[PDB]
RNA sequence: AGGGGCGUAGUUCAAUUGGUAGAGCACCGGUUUCCAAAACCGGGUGUUGGGAGUUCGAGUCUCUCCGCCCCUGCCA
RNA sequence: CUUUAAUGUUUGAUGUUCUAACGUUGACCCGUAAUCCGGGUUGCGGACAGUGUCUGGUGGGUAGUUUGACUGGGGCGGUCU
RNA sequence: AAUUCCUUGUCGGGUAAGUUCCGACCUGCACGAAUGGCGUAAUGAUGGCCAGGCUGUCUCCACCCGAGACUCAGUGAAAUUGAACUCGCUGUGAAGAUGCAGUGUACCCGCGGCAAGACGGAAAGACCCCGUGAACCUUUACUAUAGCUUGACACUGAACAU
RNA sequence: UACGGUGCUGAAGCAACAAAUGCCCUGCUUCCAGGAAAAGCCUCUAAGCAUCAGGUAACAUCAAAUCGUACCCCAAACCGACACAGGUGGUCAGGUAGAGAAUACCAAGGCGCUUGAGAGAACUCGGGUGAAGGAACUAGGCAAAAUGGUGCCGUAACUUCGGGAGAAGGCACGCUGAUAUGUAGGUGAGGUCCCUCGCGGAUGGAGCUGAAAUCAGUCGAAGAUACCAGCUGGCUGCAACUGUUUAUUAAAAACACAGCACUGUGCAAACACGAAAGUGGACGUAUACGGUGUGACGCCUGCCCGGUGCCGGAAGGUUAAUU
RNA sequence: CGAAGGUGUGCUGUGAGGCAUGCUGGAGGUAUCAGAAGUGCGAAUGCUGACAUAAGUAACGAUAAAGCGGGUGAAAAGCCCGCUCGCCGGAAGACCAAGGGUUCCUGUCCAACGUUAAUCGGGGCAGGGUGAGUCGACCCCUAAGGCGAGGCCGAAAGGCGUAGUCGAUGGGAAACAGGUUAAUAUUCCUGUACUUGGUGUUACUGCGAAGGGGGGACGGAGAAGGCUAUGUUGGCCGGGCG
RNA sequence: UUUUGUAUAAUGGGUCAGCGACUUAUAUUCUGUAGCAAGGUUAACCGAAUAGGGGAGCCGAAGGGAAACCGAGUCUUAACUGGGCGUUAAGUUGCAGGGUAUAGACCCGAAACCCGGUGAUCUAGCCAUGGGCAGGUUGAAGGUUGGGUAACACUAACUGGAGGACCGAACCGACUAAUGUUGAAAAAUUAGCGGAUGACUUGUGGCUGGGGGUGAAAGGCCAAUCAAACCGGGAGAUAGCU
RNA sequence: UAAGGUGAUAUGAACCGUUAUAACCGGCGAUUUCCGAAUGGGGAAACCCAGUGUGUUUCGACACACUAUCAUUAACUGAAUCCAUAGGUUAAUGAGGCGAACCGGGGGAACUGAAACAUCUAAGUACCCCGAGGAAAAGAAAUCAACCGAGAUUCCCCCAGUAGCGGCGAGCGAACGGGGAGCAGCCCAGAGCCUGAAUCAGUGUGUGUGUUAGUGGAAGCGUCUGGAAAGGCGCGCGAUACAGGGUGACAGCCCCGUACACAAAAAUGCACAUGCUGUGAGCUCGAUGAGUAGGGCGGGACACGUGGUAUCCUGUCUGAAUAUGGGGGGACCAUCCUCCAAGGCUAAAUACUCCUGACUGACCGAUAGUGAACCAGUACCGUGAGGGAAAGGCGAAAAGAAC
């Protein structure tokens, strides 16, 4: 039965891409609590 | 945005009162106003967002006087 | 956490 | 059951709400009509559900008691 | 003092006509390779409309809340000095 | 009557017998005309009722074919669990006893079964109540408020007529 | 020669018929609900060149980079915590029977589903059959059983004339032979004429393919023999209907619906989303749009404006900011 | 010459306790009197870890089906080979996209993983394997839509939007058959082709835009006709005499 | 543990080990204790600095009265023989403790409110661009040819191929029953069932965001969560309750 | 600085060094792919696609450089429209982003408390946004006092939980004044006479003192137990070094250090001096911040909730005097004191610690202490934001067990 989680890489990196999430401040700001954090991958793009 | 250009005035906040004091947060907007402006020096009209009350204060400041304090301002008119 | 179904006396 | 309302002339209703109960119709009597009615004139009618009271005095005020209405009697 | 007739004044009430503020989601020109915008020309409207402050009305459209207790469970009824 | 409390109203039809159904009656507790009324072919995994066919649905189950259940080998959970040397009865007792009293019965221990009880397991009861709990929703509850609307002033001027 | 293989050689390699959902076809015909854009490409000339440049044509020649390319891909490799009886778009579409991509049996191809071996109890699950009765079961014919195809005959109330209707109900179906040794039909060679001449036309009928019907015979209990494949009728409530809905206990009489009416709205429209700009409404203009209620169709839709709203009026009473 | 710690034993106090010792361990410990507390645990459907119980019980995942011989191996119901049987065959076959990321091939191994064993595996380990002018992507072009110079608007942040610029699920140049690897192929090889640009030569010569026009360019349904894929039969070739 | 009351068939606990809850700051009152004493003591700060300096201040030794005021008295009243409150009685500064107050205030636990973000890869609607719907029926309008009319109308036959038309696979839906309920599966399987050229279905993108969306409307859906999503923060919200 | 050395798991191999070009440490440079403000365009970050110019040539190409936007300035051109202006093209500068807390400003809750709940409280807190610095802000009286005086601002202790505010409930809560820390005053609103005066900012030039590598650094033997001595038992010695760490059990004298004494080619901080480049000091005479103060209306800030409410800020509407004059002294008036707004600048005392060094703890000792003593913001979970673990110890030496 078709779930929740349907495998897409172009709708996955226009969605939460490195170049989508900087594009505002408050994606920007993400990232900002993501390096203050010291995640070790900072957005999901490869 | 709601600014006059030469007086500076900008939207504050404040509270709506009742019989009862009850306080519910507002704004008070500044009594903008778009005016051709008659400069003689450049035989023109330059068109200003004015309140009210800097209307009153260009023609006791003078048409001349106010823009060259603007320029000082950088406010480009 | 599922799906208690019941007979609650009413 | 429980709670509110009601009982006034022959039938339907006013009442004053402490000190003397009216209206409409009906009924009766007399006109008018060949006659009935319709119309006109005149008029008598009431323990104000029953009781016990309250008062100097109760159809009215209070409480029971009959009869007639109106509401409720619900959650599992 | 009244009755006040006229007299200037000071405020308003309408009505009419203007343009010059203001409006134009009319036409035309330019910025300009542009159905935006700005400027220009012109027409129309015009001291309105529209906006600001203040203010009366309206406003479950949207909020923040209240909506008692006793009680042979509660509700209803009754009660609260 | 999707509407009738009394109520299985009364009568008729259908049945051997029909509180349902169908036809009437009207006494409409408490139908009713675009919060539509009455009818209506067709349509309906629509509701109710009836008939034929059909059958293990049933009277009343029997046998058979497979998959489990059972035995062996291998692998190997789970919910639960204060501790147990964990019988019946009658009585008592936080008022329905394996555990108290009295009495009866019972060699020790598996396996296959059935679920009467352990107020069995599951989930700090959804019903009820309470808290000066929460939330949504309603309105002629209260107080506001967006919005809408009124006027004054400002943006906003001239002339003339009364 | 290492079961592989390697090397060499290698015949026929045609016709007829059937035939697509593929192609002609982005066609043709028809309908109303009236069915992208841009660039490449073709062409036209401006300004700017018109000796040049550039264009056209023919050769020669260079260049065509970079990234992906394994494998799974209706699944043990993806989404479901699992090597999970689930889900997942496109392309390909063999033979026999059949209308068919249904279904049954097979081809190509791919598999036997990662615990088995015994036993052959109760009981449970999935099935088979059943004397007699045939809904007596049960809330209820739930389930099961039954019906089931083609051709033909025949078919009621009612109806909006379309329906109802596959109404109901019934008959014939195999095989063999004959009509007719393989028919009607379809396809169509050779041959023979004609051509301003070809992938030609007209004759022509060989050879293939091939129902359907009738008659005769024959077997069985049974010939739509398996799989496949409507139960039917009668009364009535509700909703007109097809449709939509509570993903995960409710598919309905609920919602929607066409239709009807009221009301708002003159277009810088009402309204709505937006502090605003603006956008939708609409590149529409009252034969339009929004809101509301009702809900096909047929016959119809009565009385009340006191209450509450809405609309109109504006004299008077009352009344804010302001003065 | 054996500290704490642990584990026994003995003694002792009214109690929380204390003292000593045997063993374990192998390096710290600490009198007394004061001082300070993360100072004393059985419970909180407490928290974390470990281990029980049910229990060798349920289950071992479609009732499509297996059987035998041989092989390898320490060991074979499960692997390999062979012969049968059974299942799918509009799929349970074949090729892709999306998605995965080496699961592909070979060698090697059986701890763990596989609901059993396993010599086997999508497991572990080590190597190998993906070859493009024509297939895609990239590229050119645009749809919805996104972003958006200036601009308009908005307390700030920002919102909207013009010119523009992105954005395929659409429109745009060209390759087929055969062979070959343990694993790749319209990519490699063989044979035979094609396309778009660049440059040069030769001949003939009006070219030219961000501009114009044409074209690209488009619905639903239905009806046939002409075909092919494909299938059948015959013929032909080869083999067969059961 | 909670109760008038529990062997109770009321709650808790499978067991062990570890962890896990009366603390801290400031101020105030009371007790104990120490120092000084009608006095006591410093704070900040200075300072080689736990000393010393710093008496700024604080408390006490005098109260009465609303207050001005008066004062061992004072107020009340015109005035009190009066009456109320006072006048003999040591306090103050440390330390410890018992309390209180403000802070989370012993710990664990809400349903919620508010703020800023993340989500339409599921689903709902919409937008753009593509795809899919075997086969078999019914035979509308229109058209042609007749018959009929002056011409129609009308009628017959033949062509035609209309439909939210019919039967029925793919596809889509999910009505009944059985199984399954610590499942093969956190909604499925088996046998039947409805739609199946359309208000159809589907792929790939896009858009609408939380008091908001979207909704042929069920308070449905908005990432297994919806009468107000998720994440973080306010926050150790609050909890007269367990 | 050096006799050893090629980072770690983590050996090995092949080598480099040994008296000074091994290595190591520090200063200064060189190089510094791609993404990222990302800046040539685009983009699904680490990729795709260019243009211009210079220089290369094997005629196939190749190598560098430049090309974002905005602000400011200056040139050149350039509409409607004659000048102009808008606009356009260049060239120079500057800004973009990131980062803990602290700071200023623009916005700004609710839960909660009030045993409910509106005013109020929470709270101008949380949060969002803008901007800046090493501090920021504030700051040189139109201030307070009270008839005596004080003399900018900031911070601490008092004043004082006082005066007051407040459904006068909950609660909120000063000032005057005093004691301290630290102190600093100036400029414009204009012209002269003087004159480059003081002072400040640039820069060089030295000195002093740091910082970024380093150098030296005292003094014990014997015996006993024991695997091993730093322990026991003896006898010494150093100490401006008995701080610590390590070494086979507890080391003043074994090692590293420590106390002391020293060190810089180069870079750099700080301070003083000095030289240039700006910068103006002093004196006289003037001038003395107007849509402002004030007022009406609506709010906000002052402890102060409109109250009798001064004072401050202003959305709105008005509107002075101006030194012969104004402001304030908590309604208001008079008197008297005090000050001079409507222009600016200003160190110190104050707040904070992402980071660097040293040191300290009646702080923790692997369920504790950071979530993380371990390749931890990892594995893992979630579409995403986000959430988020478990896991330390052989022995002195691996001598890690040949056979
Ligand atoms: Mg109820
Ligand atoms: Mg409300
Ligand atoms: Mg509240
Ligand atoms: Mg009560
Ligand atoms: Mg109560
Ligand atoms: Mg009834
Ligand atoms: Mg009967
Ligand atoms: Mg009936
Ligand atoms: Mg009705
Ligand atoms: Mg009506
Ligand atoms: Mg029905
Ligand atoms: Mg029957
Ligand atoms: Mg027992
Ligand atoms: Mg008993
Ligand atoms: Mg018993
Ligand atoms: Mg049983
Ligand atoms: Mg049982
Ligand atoms: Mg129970
Ligand atoms: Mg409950
Ligand atoms: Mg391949
Ligand atoms: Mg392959
Ligand atoms: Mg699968
Ligand atoms: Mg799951
Ligand atoms: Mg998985
Ligand atoms: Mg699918
Ligand atoms: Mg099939
Ligand atoms: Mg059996
Ligand atoms: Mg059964
Ligand atoms: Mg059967
Ligand atoms: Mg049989
Ligand atoms: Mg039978
Ligand atoms: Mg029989
Ligand atoms: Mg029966
Ligand atoms: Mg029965
Ligand atoms: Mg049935
Ligand atoms: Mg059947
Ligand atoms: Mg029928
Ligand atoms: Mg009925
Ligand atoms: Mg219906
Ligand atoms: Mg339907
Ligand atoms: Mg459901
Ligand atoms: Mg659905
Ligand atoms: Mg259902
Ligand atoms: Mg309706
Ligand atoms: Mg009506
Ligand atoms: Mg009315
Ligand atoms: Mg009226
Ligand atoms: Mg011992
Ligand atoms: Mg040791
Ligand atoms: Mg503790
Ligand atoms: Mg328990
Ligand atoms: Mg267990
Ligand atoms: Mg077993
Ligand atoms: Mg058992
Ligand atoms: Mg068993
Ligand atoms: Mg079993
Ligand atoms: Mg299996
Ligand atoms: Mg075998
Ligand atoms: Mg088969
Ligand atoms: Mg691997
Ligand atoms: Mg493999
Ligand atoms: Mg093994
Ligand atoms: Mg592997
Ligand atoms: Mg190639
Ligand atoms: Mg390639
Ligand atoms: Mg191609
Ligand atoms: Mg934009
Ligand atoms: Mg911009
Ligand atoms: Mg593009
Ligand atoms: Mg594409
Ligand atoms: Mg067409
Ligand atoms: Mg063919
Ligand atoms: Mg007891
Ligand atoms: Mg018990
Ligand atoms: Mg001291
Ligand atoms: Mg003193
Ligand atoms: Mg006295
Ligand atoms: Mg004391
Ligand atoms: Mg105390
Ligand atoms: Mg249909
Ligand atoms: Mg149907
Ligand atoms: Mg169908
Ligand atoms: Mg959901
Ligand atoms: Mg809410
Ligand atoms: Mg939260
Ligand atoms: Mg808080
Ligand atoms: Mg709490
Ligand atoms: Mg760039
Ligand atoms: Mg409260
Ligand atoms: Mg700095
Ligand atoms: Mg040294
Ligand atoms: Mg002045
Ligand atoms: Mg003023
Ligand atoms: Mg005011
Ligand atoms: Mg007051
Ligand atoms: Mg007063
Ligand atoms: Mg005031
Ligand atoms: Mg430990
Ligand atoms: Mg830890
Ligand atoms: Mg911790
Ligand atoms: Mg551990």
């Amino acid at each position: 039965m078709k779930r929740t989680f349907q495998p897409s890489v172009l709708k996955r990196n226009r969605s939460h891409g490195f170049r989508a999430r900087m594009a505002t401040k408050n994606g920007r700001q993400v990232l900002a609590r993501r390096r203050a954090k010291g995640r070790a991958r900072l957005t999901v793009s490869k | 945005s709601r600014v006059c250009q030469v007086t500076g005035k900008r939207p504050v906040t404040g509270n709506n009162r009742s019989h009862a004091l009850n306080a519910t947060k507002r704004r008070f907007l500044p009594n903008l106003h778009s005016h051709r402006f008659w400069v003689e020096s450049e035989k023109r009209f330059v068109t200003l967002r004015v309140s009210a009350k800097g209307m009153r204060v260009i023609d006791k400041k003078g048409i001349d006087t106010v823009l060259a304090e603007l320029r000082a301002r950088g406010e480009k008119y | 956490a599922a799906a208690a179904v019941r007979n609650a006396r009413w």
